[PDB]
DNA sequence: GGGGTTTTGGGG
DNA sequence: GGGGTTTTGGCG
DNA sequence: GGGGTTTTGGGG
């Protein structure tokens, strides 16, 4: 197999050609009719990656690759910009002024994906190591062969990709639309924004809270199975979105089966600058709290920084599998999300009780100090997406006698029967916690079959 | 101002405990919609979303009477006008019914519809399943949240707080997490169902039967 | 022509 | 090919 | 044998 560079491929041969390239963009594989699937992508290499820079505006130049197939599984799922693709038997032609490489996978063409970073996106999600640095993490057909001579091409193209992404935006401003101008678009458009929040709407759907350089916030539904790599704080490029004219309560982007959400390789200058430049916004949440009913979700808490890297565990696993799952039995500390259905005791004034550290007993302060040290003894009855349909509610405790969750309310325990200020703040927090669309993000510690909140604080 | 007629209708139905009589009257006017599909699923759009209309055995017989030269299962890409219709809530298995959410479905019961054969409609966005919309899914979650909260505040009582000693000095104590599971209502099964709206009931035809009635 | 396959020389 | 399925109608 | 493809009947 002889590999040719993009700009040097023949436009007249019409013969099958082969090449290595870096993917900067791609649709998701999508069905067109009763027998055809398609995946369109934008590719570049050392010979084709930037338009005549003078009056070009540092715009990216590229070739396009269109892969056809009879089966969905015979096409590449591109989750990240910057990785490399190897194509065999592609025919080149000029389509509206640009180099279009076409390859029928259902015939004799084939492709193979190589990770530019240490691990592929899927391997990062599963915390897996790559077999080797010359192994395709994905490819068409039952086999893929890498000859010794290719190793240099791959290694060099990788080095090039990192220099390219770290020196240029790659996804230039002409490749997407500012979110605050989304409503002026006639049809679909592309987006480049930071994921501010990933809210599990239900069993198969995530609701992404996005914010781009224009400062505009938008929400969009992202299927879990299709886009399992979405992560809070990360910058992504969204290929093909439309402005939703029917959403009045909040700004919504609509995605299609061919739409794609793509992250950037570690070296991406654009991704790095946007992660730092774009800062979290809570304006939407602050405004929603003034409404009797908010169609916008509000995460009322934040976990200590030392847990930000801790993976979350659903209520289903926490209460229904924590005593039968090997992996869940080995952990005592978990992170989870849920909404509060009810708070006990009902009387907010009883949330703080006097505790006797010698008899391990607590009591009401309605009789005053004669009960010992003041502590919070609150029981949340919660629910989440994973348990949304069942007839259950789950108990999550806030028992701070040992220091766990003492600062949850940003209100030091005190006799609520006498401290009006403390009582009032807790009463307000109570209405917020039980309000529809309010959610909690918290770390819990398992103790004698119960879960106690810790290292978690309200931010409203 | 809601531009999607379907979204506004279905939203008010849910925000009014499935009581179709409580929904705005100025919304119960004839519905002119485009037929996206007709078989195996009959789907119509309002220019923004698509919904599945449920035809009564009467509605079809009337149709076949006033329009003998028109097969319903062949109305794809054609427009229709539903003059007499109603809306009701039904409990379904959303895992099988794609035109629903959280085991709940708002059905468009059609009593009378006229096919405006060969009427070209204005260009619109690609229609999406109303039950896949962010705001509408949220509207439905609000509905369940309210029913759930009312049931829980009625079922749960006596502040049965875990005794603090169980979580204090738990060095030599081991427990099963299912000890934290609390029943939300007096529901019979393992699925919450303590809703206050009265599930609508109306005989409707299966799109398959109307297919046979027009081409055995 | 050339794959994968078995048809192992020949259809459409 | 900057696009529109479905035994897949919450990867397609 | 049958796809896609053009070889349009025949290799290995
Ligand atoms: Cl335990
Ligand atoms: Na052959
Ligand atoms: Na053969
Ligand atoms: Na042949
Ligand atoms: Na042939």
């Amino acid at each position: 197999y002889e590999y040719v560079e993009l700009a040097k491929a023949s436009l007249t041969s019409a013969q099958p050609q082969h090449f290595y390239a870096v993917v900067i963009d791609a649709t998701f594989p999508y069905k067109t009719n009763q027998e055809r699937y398609i995946c369109s992508l934008k590719i570049v290499d050392p010979t084709l990656y930037l338009k005549q820079q003078k009056g070009a505006g540092d715009a990216s130049d590229y070739a396009t690759l269109v892969l056809y197939a009879k089966r969905f599984e015979d096409l590449p799922i591109i989750h990240r910009a910057g990785d490399i693709i190897r194509v065999h038997r592609a025919t080149l032609r000029l389509y509206n002024g640009q180099r279009q490489f076409n390859a029928n996978v259902f015939y004799s063409s084939s492709w193979a994906l190589f990770s530019t970073d240490k691990r592929s996106v899927t391997q990062e999600i599963n915390n897996q190591d790559a077999v080797s640095d010359t192994t395709p993490f994905s490819f068409s057909s039952k086999h893929a062969t890498i000859e010794k001579n290719e190793i240099s091409i791959l290694q060099n193209l990788r080095k090039w990709a990192n220099q390219y992404f770290s020196s240029y935006s790659v996804i230039s401003s002409d490749m997407y639309t500012a979110l605050n101008k989304a409503q002026a678009q006639k049809g679909d458009f592309d987006v480049v924004a930071k994921i501010l929040q990933v809210h599990e709407l239900d069993e198969y759907t995530n609701e992404l809270k996005l914010k781009d350089a224009s400062g505009q916030v938008f929400y969009t539904l992202s299927l879990k199975l299709k886009f399992p790599h979405v992560r809070t704080g990360e910058v992504v490029r969204i290929r093909s979105a439309t402005y939703d004219e029917t959403s009045t309560q909040k700004k919504v982007l609509i995605l299609s089966h061919y739409s794609n959400i793509i992250t950037f390789i570690q070296s991406s200058k654009l991704a790095k600058e946007l992660r730092a430049k774009i800062q979290d916004d809570h304006s939407v949440e602050v405004a929603s709290l003034k409404k009797n009913v908010s169609l916008n979700a509000v995460v009322l808490t934040e976990v200590d920084k030392k847990h930000a890297a801790l993976p979350s565990t659903s209520l289903q696993d926490l209460f229904h599998h924590a005593d039968s799952d090997k992996e869940l039995q080995a952990q005592d500390t978990f992170r989870t999300q849920f909404y509060v259905t009810k708070i006990e005791p009902s009387d907010v004034k009883e949330w703080v009780k006097g505790y006797d550290r010698k008899t391990k007993k607590s009591s009401s302060l309605k009789g005053a100090s004669g009960k010992g040290d003041n502590i919070f003894q609150v029981q949340f009855l919660v629910k989440d997406a994973s348990t949304q349909l069942n007839n259950n509610t789950y108990r999550v405790l806030l028992y701070t006698q040992d220091g766990l969750g003492a600062n949850f309310f940003n209100v030091k325990a005190d006799n609520l029967h006498k401290n009006a200020d403390a009582r009032k703040k807790l009463e307000d927090s109570a209405e917020l916690l039980t309000k529809f669309n309010s959610y909690v993000d918290a770390v819990v510690e398992r103790r004698n079959g119960f879960y106690l909140i810790k290292d978690t604080k309200l931010i409203y | 101002q809601q531009q999607s007629a379907f979204k506004q209708l279905y939203t008010e139905l849910f925000n009014n405990e499935g009581d179709f009589s409580k929904v705005s009257s100025n919304l119960k006017k004839p519905l002119k919609c485009y037929v996206k599909e007709s078989y195996p699923h009959f789907l119509v759009t309002d220019g923004y979303f698509f919904v599945a209309p449920y035809f009564t055995k009467e509605a079809v017989n009337e149709f076949h009477a006033k329009f003998p030269n028109v097969n319903i299962v062949d109305l794809t890409d054609k427009v229709i006008v539903i003059n007499n219709w109603s809306l009701e809530l039904r409990r379904v298995n959303s895992a099988e019914v794609f035109t629903s959410y959280a085991n709940l479905e708002a059905r468009l019961i059609v009593h009378s519809f006229k096919p405006n054969l060969q009427e070209r409609l204005n260009p619109t966005r690609y229609p999406v399943n109303l039950f896949r919309d962010d705001e509408f899914k949220t509207t439905i979650q609000h509905f369940r949240h309210t029913a759930l909260q009312a049931a829980i505040n009625k079922t749960v009582k006596g502040d049965n707080l875990v005794d603090i000693s169980k979580v204090a000095d738990a060095a030599g104590k081991k427990g099963k997490v299912d000890a934290g599971i609390v029943k939300a209502s007096a529901s019979k099964g393992d699925e919450f169902s303590d809703f206050s709206f009265k599930e609508g009931n109306t005989a409707t035809l299966k799109i398959a039967d109307i297919f046979v009635q027009e081409k055995g």
